[PDB]
RNA sequence: CGGCACAUGCGAUAUUAGAAUGUGGCGCUCCGCGGUUGGUGAGCAUGCUCGGUCCGUCCGAGAAGCCUUAAAACUGCGACGACACAUUCACCUUGAACCAAGGCGUGUACCG
């Protein structure tokens, strides 16, 4: 019940860089410059309620 | 955080540990402090003589070996027979040799066989005091002129210092400036009798000494340099290891003292260590001193931890009691009676019982009864100080009654009879004294005493009295 | 013996003038021989000898010496309550901060230093440093340092410089302050310079300071030097049995601190290095801080145990201190305590008491009895004599206790009727039986609770326990004029049964010659109890003046109402029997027996009806079956009915047709309305089911059901739990607080299955752990209660003074919830009040309104009436007894000295046990609008342009029947002063709309109403009706964002429209969502919409605590033009322009919430700006004393009106008094005080009318409401604010003060236990102080 | 407008690993012995004398001896108790322990 600590710095506690803090918290999109104009790969669930 | 154990560790986290050699160059710089207060003790003579005349006390079987000194660079009374016989020789060719750069070498030479002389601190400390002492007055001497003439004259300090110190014993800086007719000379034609009378207090001083104040305060301003550079190299060794203070007191926590009580004493106990610690045996100042940190904190927990305070062999005891019955607990089974405890030890066992008796630290009068109420151990103590009401009564009705029954006596009957008892008066009074107070016999007074008691043990006086004694 | 009682500091000589030895030794006592060790914390030549007259050593053992000492070993041979009464001292070391002066909230080396407190801890604990007068070259004076910064400071200014560290340095900053010279400071900044917030708290430090000058202080004196120590027998050692000792824990803290100055001497001795010195001095800190208050600290825990021990502030403060254990409330002799007993044989002014506490108890008595009386010879044989109990003793008792009042007591002693008196009957048996009467007084059932005896031994106890407290003088509660005395349940059973009618019973309409032959049929059972039958009988009344004019008739009524008329006194009339004769009317006729023949023939009357109600209960055979309780035979009908009615539903919701809310919403309405139907049928197969013959086919009438009679004469129950046991039970709730849609359709008659069982389970728990917790929170607010008001006493017989409220009936949307009558019967007029014919003087302008006078005015049209209250009394501490009223356990006006706060805050806080569209005109009479400002429209009808409109419904008797607060901007359908009917809507709004309505008539226009920005363009789907509506602050631009949008008013001639009587147009500002319906250039009528606008106890303890509401109504300031200022800052500048007086205020409104005026009108001071609750600060600052005591009483009223317990406003006036007794200074003028100060207004008074009546000019005050815990403690009289509350703060505050108590009110002077001066005492204390410096 | 920190109220009344040694001096120890001043509840329910007698017993006034004075106190001689100092051996080796986490309120300081 001691004073309010941020999260994170237990899981750098636990021997974790912010790459796959973010990689296990969260899922990545992936931006693809295919020749030009820098597109944006898509699966269409993500768009869901936007 | 407040938390003063832990402000105490920072405020000792700060200083650093020390390597083995360093221990011995501050034990060197101790040494060197040593040194210096010997040597200047070495110059100053009626110190030397007044040694001489307590040696001629030792010598006039008033005192003994072990009193005034102990030890010798190489302890018999045939050895202090010889090394103080050529003392003796020594200060009888040395002194009388004034009639003064001859004598010098010879003042040092007693001085050096002084020095090869292992004193007890009593007589050390002892000259060592009456040196600051015989300074402090030098120095109210000093101050004195110095608030009679500097801050009322408006005289300088430095017009003060500059025949005053330099010459100091005569009146080259007193006489003089007055003829050298200086604006504050004539400011002195008020004072001069008193500043004139503490200058030749001052060459009091010197001549019970010897040697003049020029001299006199180099000397014991080497002593405070030097001792204060054994008090600077001694703080700093009790600094590097209270370390070793809290290593041992992390042990006896839960004994009944706090932790920092525990701590200051074994603080304490270091202290002592640096004081009596001598390198040149090669044991580390670990081993030396951990027996003082000790001693201190057993001493300190056997004699104030506890509420009634019951001494040292009490608690040896106690401790052993303790001891034992853990040893026979796991040996019989069960616990060990007393009874047992007689052929374990050495004590008639009814012994055993008080000593049992006597090791229970007293409850705590908040220690609360169940249920957690308000109702705690204080509430239910009665107090037995206190007489009934009914007492009371009794008293009063005895008095009155007394009262009405020494009513119905004669005069004198009544007046012996409330003069020889407490009856509403001082102090009772005896035979002798009730004799000179009616200038009357002693045997009389014993004769009419038998007849009133004789007059009051009788029906229709003897009821009312007799009433008060119950069956 | 003396007066006030003074407190201060303790300076060192002060404290080595208080000891006699310096502690100098941690030992106690020796351990094998228990002799006190010398000189230990246990001494004999510091405190004083063991035993009585006695050294230690024994060379003086007896009364030949008193005034010695032995030079053996110091011994001053006295009494050994001397050992009680020296005290010793401790020769600190080092010097040592005082907690008191450290750590208490408001920080007094805080804030006498100006600075913070954690500075001052990090210089105390060594962890820096602080200079102290270090002159001028670098560094300030309260500049601290670190211990580089000193090495900076001690190379960079090697002399002239100091700066020390601890204690040492905190004391020389105490010592080294010039208090007068910084007193000029900051006279000089409060006069020229202004930082508000900070001025504030520079004028209470100067405020301290001025203080503390005024006192006889040093501020030094708050570092301990030398520390005093307690004696020995009240820290005592003493032998339990068994060889093992008790010490208190402050023999472990005075151990430990002497302790640790001899280690800190010690080690000052042996010339330690600095770090070792500072720890020691540190711990002795922690040492002293534990001692004189631990718990601020780390908790230094004791010995052997892992508890906290307990320091010297734990003994004073708190449940178990001094104040509270110890002094306040004491344990008493002559007290006993058995099991209660009914015992219906006695009158009320006895009860029965064991023989055997009667012996244990008057055993003095008897002992001075038997030593008169010569049986016993001494007091020893008296002693045996009542030890060995022979016959004798019981005649001696019997003589002892004839006339001899005891006091009965139950342990919840809430209100002043729990302390009563009586008189002994001797019991053979060990239960004291308790007079049934009484017992409702006590809330005592007879169900296994026990209570407690008290003897008054001395004469005037004796008198004041039977002419004060005597059971027969309590008969009206302090609370209101209804009895206490109430019959409680069989008497009123007994009564119900008596008086009542069949059609049918022997002797039917027989006549009959008086009451004694009405007796004579019943009990030969010729003629049954109860039967209609004409008599003769003769009731007396007081027709003339005081005289018993007798007449006498056959009147038509029952044979046991003729039995009951018997006991009924000479002076009342025979319709106070005529009826059935329920609780309500038994109260009743005990209240018109009092209020007619006095007090005697009320006490034997209820003595009458109490034995005759319990004879005839025994004859009723009133009993209990399972065949009483008649289930319906409509119950399973109409559970069928809703088992249908829930199927519908739930086919409804299946079929996706309803929501679930609507669906929850229909289902408990449905079985709602099948409990009504059950409880109506079940109320009518109850009441009527007998039905019986006589002369002819059948007739009905009420039923002889025993629990019929049971609910309907009150005796036990009503007809919520009627119905629990034969209809259904109600809809059970939750543990959410929502209520389950499937109710228990089962009684108790019935069977309930587990679910059910389970489901009621709930309830009932949660029933049980809220009655515990709201008796320990009625307990705490009687406690604050009665500590804010201890001080009033009634004092001065009267003030003659013109003030007073004014008491209206408090009807509100409904019917009458009080009257006119029992509100003001008992107060006093201020001025005369008058006919509705003017000039026609009805009563004189101060008399005391008894019964009579309410009749009179009851007879004529009265509806409002002028009244003083108590608080707007004008009397110096009190209430002067014109002022006050009457009501008490007697009927005559207050005595001059009884105690009315006690009273008053006992009679508030005992019932907090018990506590938890349009126009629909109810009645026909004539209509009346307050404050009302209207306009006719085209439609005939007439809308409201103002908002403070008040509906009055008036009756041919100007009083008022209904009251509507009239909505801004309704729609009315008759005008004003038309005669209306019931049912008629007068004014229908639109609740849902707020209007924007006008007084104008003409185009209504756009005016900075840009398209898109401001307003958007919609096109309706249903209406069709396209329009441009404002829009929200998101979607606004960045130009439209501050311009607002605005509608105004032109002719057909394109000049804009004024309104009729004025020259201001109609210019009106639109929110968000306000609608604009009608467009630019499109005409209206007068008052034509322009737009539309779419969508328990702890009250108590909020009301006289008077905490903020969450949404406070803001109010304006002064009256004035309101307008508004700068726009979009979250707030708006709200300005006022008042006509005659300078305008320049503005207020901050967080203008996202919605208002209630608008720019082109005018609001009065104390009128409403929005709406929801209300500060009492702003109440009294705006309207006024009266206004905000009105609003207390009314609200609280209406909080315990809901729950239906009665409480006599009088009560809740005082402590509204007891409230604002402080009041700030505004303009000081002539008199001495400041101009932000805060004292109380009874001071200020007598100050300004000793020099308002000289020429010179007064001081003019703001008063100031305070909370009824800081109303408390903010006294003048540091006892009754260091009793209950926070005991440290107090003691603090009035120590830094030197403040003088001069006993002042009944809390000092229970504490110092001399008499009170409020009762008895208060002739004692009139004696006195007319003796007293004259 | 957030954070950190602290204070403060209520949480019913009532009833239930030390071991060993020596020396020194001291006594606010009530422990044996001696010396010194110095008493008290015994003969005496009249041991003696005289007077009154209600009597041979009780009242009123006198003188003496024997015998109870180490009691009370004082001071020394033993015991004990506590205290100080000193010594010998053995072990020990440089930053601890600690509880408790479930309610409802009021307020203050600091920083952003
Ligand atoms: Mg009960
Ligand atoms: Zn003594
Ligand atoms: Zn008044």
């Amino acid at each position: 019940r001691r004073r309010k600590l941020p999260a994170t710095i237990i899981l750098r506690a636990l021997n974790y860089t912010t790459e796959q803090i973010l990689d296990l918290f969260f899922e990545k999109v992936i931006f693809e410059i295919r020749d030009n104009k820098l597109q944006m790969e898509l699966v269409p669930e993500r768009l869901r309620g936007e | 955080t407040t938390d003063p154990v832990r402000m105490y560790m920072r405020e000792m986290g700060t200083v650093e540990l020390l390597t083995r050699e360093g221990e011995i160059d501050i034990a060197k710089r101790i040494e060197d402090g040593i040194n210096q207060v010997q040597c200047s003790v070495a110059e100053y003579p009626e110190a030397i003589t007044y040694l001489l005349e307590q040696y001629d006390r030792v010598e006039a079987e008033e005192a003994r070996l072990s009193d005034l000194i102990t030890g010798f660079v190489d302890i018999d009374p045939e050895l202090a027979r010889e090394k103080f016989a050529e003392l003796r020789a020594q200060y009888v060719v040395t002194r009388d040799t004034i009639k003064h750069a001859t004598a010098q070498e010879e003042i040092l030479k007693l001085s050096e066989v002084f020095k090869q002389f292992r004193l007890v601190p009593k007589q050390f400390d002892y000259l060592v005091n009456s040196m600051r002492v015989m300074m402090d007055r030098v120095r109210t001497q000093e101050r004195l002129i110095m608030k009679l003439c500097v801050e009322q004259c408006k005289m300088p300090k430095k017009n003060f210092i500059t025949l005053f110190t330099g010459n100091e014993t005569s009146d080259t800086w007193f006489n003089a400036a007055i003829a050298m007719n200086k604006p504050w000379s004539e400011k002195l034609h008020d004072v001069s009798e008193e500043v004139h009378r503490a200058l030749q207090k001052l060459q009091q001083i010197e001549e019970e000494t010897g040697l003049t104040i020029e001299q006199v305060k180099d000397i014991n301003r080497r002593m405070s340099i030097g001792e204060a550079k054994a008090r600077r190299a001694k703080k700093e060794m009790v600094e590097a290891n209270l370390r070793l203070v809290i290593s041992i007191a992390k042990k006896y926590t839960n004994r009944g003292l706090q932790f920092l009580d525990l701590i200051q004493e074994g603080n304490i106990g270091l202290m002592k260590a640096v004081d009596k610690f001598e390198y040149r045996r090669g044991y580390k100042f670990s081993t030396y001193a951990t027996w003082w940190i000790r001693q201190a904190i057993t001493r300190s927990i056997a004699d104030q931890a506890r509420t009634i305070r019951i001494p040292v062999h009490m608690i040896e005891t106690i401790n052993k009691l303790n001891r034992i019955s853990r040893q026979m607990l796991q040996e019989m089974g069960r616990e060990p009676t007393p009874e047992e405890l007689a052929e374990r030890m050495l004590m008639p066992e009814d012994k055993i019982r008080k000593v049992l008796k006597i090791a229970k630290e007293p409850i705590s009068m908040e220690t609360p009864i169940g249920d957690d109420e308000d109702s705690h151990l204080g509430d239910f103590i009665e107090d037995t100080t206190l007489e009934l009401p009914l007492d009371s009564a009794t008293t009063e009705s005895l008095r009155a009654a007394t009262h009405d029954v020494l009513a119905g006596l004669t005069a004198r009957e009544a007046k012996v009879l409330r003069m020889r008892f407490g009856i509403d008066m001082n102090t009772d009074y005896t035979l002798e004294e009730v004799g000179k107070q009616f200038d009357v016999t002693r045997e009389r007074i014993r004769q009419i005493e038998a007849k009133a008691l004789r007059k009051l043990r009788h029906p229709s006086r003897s009821e009312v009295l007799r009433s008060f004694l119950d069956d | 013996e003396f007066d006030a009682i003074k407190i201060a500091l303790a300076s060192p000589d002060m404290i080595r003038s208080w000891s006699f030895g310096e502690v100098k030794k941690p030992e106690t006592i020796n351990y094998r021989t228990f002799k006190p060790e010398r000189d230990g914390l246990f001494c004999a030549r510091i405190f004083g000898p063991v035993k009585d007259y006695e050294c230690l050593c024994g060379k003086y053992k007896r009364l030949k010496h008193r005034g010695v000492i032995c030079e053996k070993c110091g011994v001053e041979v006295t009494q050994t309550k001397v050992r009680r009464e020296r005290m010793g001292h401790i020769e600190l070391a080092s010097p040592t901060a005082h907690i008191w002066f450290l750590k208490s909230l408001p920080s007094r080396i805080g804030l006498l230093l100006d600075m913070p407190l954690r500075d001052i801890e990090r210089v105390l604990y060594f962890e820096s440093y602080v200079v102290i007068e270090g002159g001028m070259t670098n560094l300030e004076r309260q500049q601290i340092l670190t211990e580089e910064q000193y090495l900076d400071a001690l190379e960079e200014f090697g002399d002239e410089f100091d700066a020390k560290m601890g204690a040492e340095a905190i004391q020389a900053l105490l010592k080294s302050m010039d208090l007068e010279q910084e007193c000029e400071q900051l006279r000089e900044e409060l006069n020229e310079t202004n930082s508000e917030t900070k001025r504030k708290k520079l004028t209470k430090r100067i405020k301290l300071l001025e203080a503390f000058v005024q006192s006889g202080n040093k501020p030094e004196w708050m570092i301990l030097t030398v520390l005093p120590v307690l004696p020995p027998d009240l820290r005592p050692l003493v032998p339990l049995d068994g060889g093992r000792f008790a010490t208190s824990d402050l023999n472990d803290l005075y151990r430990r601190v002497i302790n640790r100055n001899n280690r800190l001497k010690r080690l000052l001795d042996l010339a330690a290095p600095d770090i070792i010195v500072r720890n020691e001095k540190r711990m002795l800190q922690e040492a002293v801080d534990a001692l004189l208050d631990n718990g601020r600290r780390g908790r230094a825990i004791t010995g052997s145990n892992k508890r906290p021990l307990k320091s010297l502030a734990d003994m004073i403060k708190g449940k178990q201190g001094r104040f509270r254990q110890n002094l306040l409330g004491k344990r008493v002799d002559y007290s006993g305590r058995s099991v209660i007993t009914v015992g219906p044989y006695l009158r009320l002014h006895q009860c029965g008491l064991p023989k055997k506490m009667a012996l244990e108890l008057f055993k003095p008595f008897i002992y001075g009895k038997l030593e008169l009386r010569g049986l016993a010879t001494t007091i020893k044989a008296a002693k045996k004599m009542v030890e060995r109990e022979e016959a004798v003793v019981w005649d001696i008792l019997d003589e002892v206790i004839r006339e001899h009042p005891v006091l009965l007591n139950r342990a919840p002693t809430l209100h002043r009727l729990g302390i009563q008196a009586f008189e002994p009957v001797l019991i053979e048996g060990k239960a004291i039986q308790l007079h049934p009467l009484v017992c409702a007084a006590y809330n005592a059932d007879f169900d296994g609770d026990q209570m407690a005896v008290h003897v008054p031994l001395t004469l005037e106890a004796q008198l004041e326990a039977r002419a004060l407290m005597m059971s027969t003088n309590n008969i009206l509660s302090p609370a209101n004029g209804e009895p206490i005395i109430v019959p409680s349940q069989d008497v009123v059973l007994g009564l119900y049964y008596m008086t009542r009618d069949c059609v049918n019973a022997k002797g039917e309409g027989m006549v009959l010659t008086g009451p004694k032959e009405a007796e004579r049929l019943y009990r030969s059972g010729l003629a049954s109890l109860h039967a209609r039958v004409k008599v003769r009988i003769t009731e007396y009344e007081k027709d003339a003046n005081g005289e018993l004019v007798a007449k006498t008739s056959l009147k038509d009524t029952t044979v046991g109402r003729a039995i009951l008329w018997m006991i009924v006194p000479k002076g009342l009339p025979y319709s106070i029997v005529n009826q059935a004769l329920g609780k309500k009317a038994i109260s009743k006729m005990l209240n018109t027996c009092y209020r007619i023949l006095g007090l005697k023939p009320t006490v034997i009357f209820a003595d009458q009806i109490m034995y005759t109600g319990f004879a005839y209960a025994a004859r009723s055979g009133a009993s209990v079956g399972i065949d009483d309780m008649v289930i319906p035979e409509k119950k399973h009908e109409i559970i069928s009915e809703a088992e249908a009615e829930v199927a519908e539903i739930q086919e409804q919701f299946q079929s996706g047709l309803v929501t679930a809310g609507e669906r929850y919403n229909k289902v408990i309405d449905i079985w709602a309305a099948a409990n009504d139907r059950v409880s109506k049928a079940m109320m009518d197969n109850l009441q009527t089911e007998t039905v019986i013959n006589r002369d002819g086919q059948e007739e009905k009438q009420v039923s002889f059901n025993s629990i019929y009679m049971m609910a309907d004469s009150g005796a036990r129950g009503s007809a919520a739990q009627i119905r629990q046991l034969a209809g259904m039970r109600g809809l059970m709730a939750k543990p959410d607080g929502s209520i389950i849609e499937t109710p228990i359709t089962a009684n108790f008659r019935e069977g309930l299955n587990v679910l059910q069982y389970f489901i009621s389970t709930h309830g009932a728990r949660k029933g049980l752990a809220d009655t515990a917790l709201k008796t320990a929170n009625s307990g705490y607010l009687t406690r604050r209660l009665v500590d804010v008001a201890q001080d009033l006493v009634v004092t001065e017989d009267d003030c003659g003074t013109h003030e007073g409220i004014m008491m209206t009936p408090v009807i509100e949307g409904g019917d009458v919830k009080e009257p006119l009558r029992d509100r003001v019967l008992g107060r006093v007029t201020a001025e005369d009040v008058l006919k509705p014919g003017t000039a026609d003087i009805l009563v004189p302008r101060n008399t005391l309104l008894h019964e009579q006078w309410c009749d009179l005015l009851e007879e004529n049209s009265v509806d409002a009436v002028k009244v003083r209250s108590v608080v707007s009394c004008d009397t110096d501490f009190g209430v002067c007894a014109h002022c006050y009223g009457r009501d008490l356990a007697r009927g005559h006006i207050i005595n001059k000295g009884e105690a009315i706060g006690v009273i008053a805050a006992q009679s508030i806080g005992e019932p907090g046990t018990q506590l938890t569209s349009s126009i629909q005109v109810k009645n026909k009479g004539s209509i009346k609008l307050s404050n009302v400002k209207s306009v006719v429209n085209s439609s005939g009808k007439l809308v409201i342009t103002s908002r403070n409109t008040e509906l009055k419904l008036i009756d041919e008797f100007g009083r008022t029947k209904e009251s509507y607060k009239v909505p801004y901007g309704a729609v009315l359908a008759k005008g004003d002063g038309e005669q209306v009917a019931g049912g008629e809507t007068v004014a229908n709004w639109d609740p849902h709309t707020m209007p924007v309505i006008t007084e104008v008539s003409g185009f209504v226009r756009f005016t900075d109403m840009i398209d898109g920005q401001t307003i958007t363009r919609q096109t309706d789907e249903l209406t069709g009706l396209s329009s441009l509506v404002v829009l929200d602050s998101a979607e606004r631009t960045a130009g439209g964002k501050d311009l607002r949008p605005a509608l105004k008013i032109v002719d057909a001639q394109g000049n804009d429209v004024l309104i009729p009587g004025t020259d201001m147009p109609a210019q009106y500002f639109l929110p968000g969502k306000a609608i604009v319906q009608l467009e630019d250039g499109v005409q209206i009528s007068s008052g034509d919409t322009l737009a539309r606008i779419p969508q328990g106890l702890p009250r108590v303890a909020d009301l006289f605590e008077a905490r903020r509401p969450k949404e406070p109504a803001i109010l304006a300031e002064i009256s004035g033009i309101v307008s508004f200022g700068k726009e979009t800052k979250g707030k708006r500048r709200l300005v006022i322009t008042p006509v005659d007086g300078s305008d320049p205020y503005e207020e901050m409104i967080p203008k996202w919430r919605q208002l209630n005026v608008f720019e082109g009108e005018r609001v009065e001071r104390g009128d409403v700006i929005s709406d929801g609750p209300e500060a009492p600060h702003d109440i009294l600052r705006l309207r006024g004393v009266h206004a905000v005591t009105r609003y207390i009483v009314n609200e609280v009223q209406d909080v315990y009106r809901l729950q239906g317990v009665k409480i006599n406003d009088k009560h809740i006036e005082v402590i509204v008094r007891q409230m604002l007794r402080k009041a700030t200074i505004v303009n000081a003028g002539s008199s001495d005080f400041l101009e932000g100060e805060q004292v109380e207004y009874s001071r200020v008074k007598i100050a300004n009318r000793e020099l308002e009546a000289n020429g010179k000019v007064g001081a003019t005050y703001s008063r100031d409401l305070l909370g009824i815990t800081k109303a408390s403690l903010a006294t003048e009289s540091f006892i009754s604010a260091a009793s209950f509350q926070e005991t440290t703060r107090v003691l603090t505050e009035a120590a830094v003060a030197g403040k003088r108590d001069e006993l002042r009110g009944l809390k000092e002077n229970v504490i110092v236990g001399r008499l009170i001066p409020a009762g008895t005492g208060y002739a004692y204390h009139q004696d006195r102080m007319r003796r007293r410096a004259a």
